[PDB]
């Protein structure tokens, strides 16, 4: 519907929004994945003893 | 030839056709040609409600 000189401020309003939605997911996954490694060691020392 | 005053402006209606704005984009005495919301060069590619 628009022209490349004009359809350039309506794409930068989408890119900066869609990019600050992946890093939040990655950060939360990183924080969560360090709680299973704290049980995979208890379950390993509960087997040798 | 006959035109009405601004205090009693009237409207019209346009129905199914195939109408081209290329002829409307020819040179004339139009002092102002300003459309905001749609590029004035891609107007001959889409169907309008």
């Amino acid at each position: 519907r628009l022209d490349p000189p004009e359809a350039e401020v309506q794409i930068d309003r989408l890119i900066t929004g869609r990019l600050q939605s992946l890093q939040t997911y990655v950060t939360q996954q990183l924080i969560r994945a360090a709680e299973i490694r704290a049980s995979a060691n208890l379950a390993a020392t509960k087997m040798s003893e | 030839t006959r035109f009405a005053s601004v205090y009693a402006w009237n409207r019209k209606r346009i129905s199914n056709c195939v109408a081209d704005y290329s002829v409307l984009y020819n040179s004339a005495s139009f002092s102002t040609f300003k459309c905001y919301g749609v590029s004035p060069t891609k107007l001959n590619d889409l169907c309008f409600t």
